[PDB]
DNA sequence: AAAAAAA
DNA sequence: AAAAAAAA
């Protein structure tokens, strides 16, 4: 699968949603 | 009663297809805007070979496209669209022929001509913007396998030559990262990776999204985000009474497009690359907002932190 | 009694447009503006083709320009000026022929000629300036495309090369990059994005952007800045009784020409000069959040 | 401020 | 989130 999310309406990207912390 | 641009569609739509085209179901209108705009481009069988500066390998493509049979009445086209049998008529008459000009076309002076030309161009609008739309709604349920890093993601969605020609401010990929990174003109347009666009049920017939609409979830999340895009964004979703599968637009998300996070350096000021990075050292993107327009007014969401894919997989176990 | 400069600038303006000019607009002067730069660059419909060493493209694009009908008295220019018909001698008399070198001009020693290329220079500077202060008007609620990341961002405005010519101390874009990344003579002029210049319904005039005259914020914020400097800068303007868009001028900032957000500016307000702190985002972030 | 001088 | 230009 893929965990990223990227920016969009002003919210920042994130390489990887699990590794945030 | 509608515009140009839809007027033209739903005659070349309802010419091609007869009364087997259904006004009401996404996914078939998504078919018949997939195959007008194969139509147009001159990709179905039997249409003129570009070969103009072609290399041998794509010349070897487009003679066996040219030799190979046209498509017959009554063939099926995605799951319920059905060729007529007046198809052919329309694509000699409405269809320009390969390498036409607008600049030619206005020298010649035909007023038929020009109209054609016209309606053939707004025909490709609109059939990109549905195609951009069903890439989208495709992403909410089915990762693509070419996305596995942020730089690839930068570029969806991942569509034709032609489908950015169409639209260049909506269309991404190959074409798109070329533009980005040759020379930017005057009439160079960004990717808006994140634009509103109506469902094709709504884009034909000229209305614009707004709140209160019935719509389904994974229609309005394709219509204002697409797979990889936060989840927070289904908060612009409500069930409606009864649940069942079709809910209501409560909100709209803003800062759609035009979003810079720059402050250049001026009057001895030090210049940021990013304002909402820069802080002081606290790097939480969790705690991160987004600017939902309802009725009653503007309310910031926090962030949720997860793909919307991954919110509808999980919301879907 | 105003200088030749402005003079210049306003004949031509009133011989080109008639009563239809209103020198009490921004946007009306910036149209004016904008036709006359592109008249006296030789870009309007009829006019010579630039065709000394043009490319195919660009020498059918010049032919076509040169074929095309000419304007004609009653055109819309714009949103309220009109072409009269004066407009067609002004532009024979005094529009330097394509070409025109300032050394022949005055080799030749013909009084006349010679005024009219100066004359003809100092409007393009005019035009220029205007055309700068209506970039930056714009930025502020609308950024350029081209802008993406601060290496883009370091090269505003982005105008034309006739531009650049006239004006190089103000005027960013392709021809600034150009100049920057390239052998640098002595006489070169470097980017001031923060130049002020006053707005053109005051540039006309002669008067010049002081504390105490009436403004609106997005004139006075074009006027010192654009859109992606920081948002301190309106700390230079303050709203009158009841707002109505319309303000004063408090202060002008000096240097135009957890401790990164605690950098300050210098304002010169009618007291002294005091240091305000900076706010961190971007005149265009804060008017967009501002707004409502 | 005077001088100089297109993808 | 109008119109005119205009392929690996």
């Amino acid at each position: 699968s893929c965990f990223l999310v990227v920016a969009s309406h002003g919210l920042s990207a994130i390489a990887d949603s699990r590794i945030e912390g | 009663e509608l515009p140009r641009n839809l007027e033209v569609f739903n005659e070349a739509c309802g010419h091609v297809f007869g009364s087997s085209f259904n006004r009401e179901d996404n996914s078939v209108i998504s078919d018949a805007a997939a195959f007008l705009f194969k139509m147009h481009t001159h990709s179905l069988d039997g249409q003129e070979a570009k070969v103009l500066r072609a290399s041998e390998k794509k010349r070897e493509r487009e003679n066996a496209k040219k030799s190979r049979k046209a498509p017959e009445a009554g063939m099926r086209v995605g799951r319920s669209l059905i060729l007529t049998s007046r198809w052919t008529e329309y694509c000699a008459t409405c269809v320009p022929a390969l390498g036409s000009k607008m600049k030619v076309i206005k020298a010649s002076g035909d007023a038929a001509m020009i109209q054609m030309m016209k309606d053939h161009n707004s025909l490709l609008r609109v059939c990109v913007r549905i195609e951009v739309w069903k890439a989208r709604y495709v992403s909410l349920v089915a990762l693509d396998e070419r996305i596995q890093t942020l730089e690839d993601a930068q570029w969806f969605p991942y569509l034709s030559g032609d489908s950015y020609r169409a639209c260049p401010g909506l269309v991404g990929g190959y074409f798109a990262k070329k533009a980005a990174a040759g020379e930017r003109g005057k009439n160079y347009k960004k990717l808006n990776q994140t634009a509103i666009i109506p469902p094709p049920r709504f884009l034909i017939i000229g209305h614009r999204l707004q709140i209160g609409d019935q719509v389904t979830l994974r229609e309005l999340l394709a219509s204002i985000a697409w797979g990889l895009c936060d989840g927070v964004l289904a908060e612009c979703w409500s069930p409606s009474q009864g649940d069942g599968s079709i809910g209501v637009v409560v909100g709209l998300p803003l800062q759609a497009t035009g979003s810079c996070f720059l402050v250049v350096a001026s009057h001895g000021l030090s210049a940021i690359a990013d304002s909402r990075i820069e802080g002081t050292g606290n790097t939480n993107l969790l705690e991160e907002c987004i600017a939902i327009q309802k009725q009653d007014g503007v309310i910031k969401c926090k962030r949720s932190g997860k793909s919307l894919y991954h919110c509808l997989k999980e919301t879907a176990g």
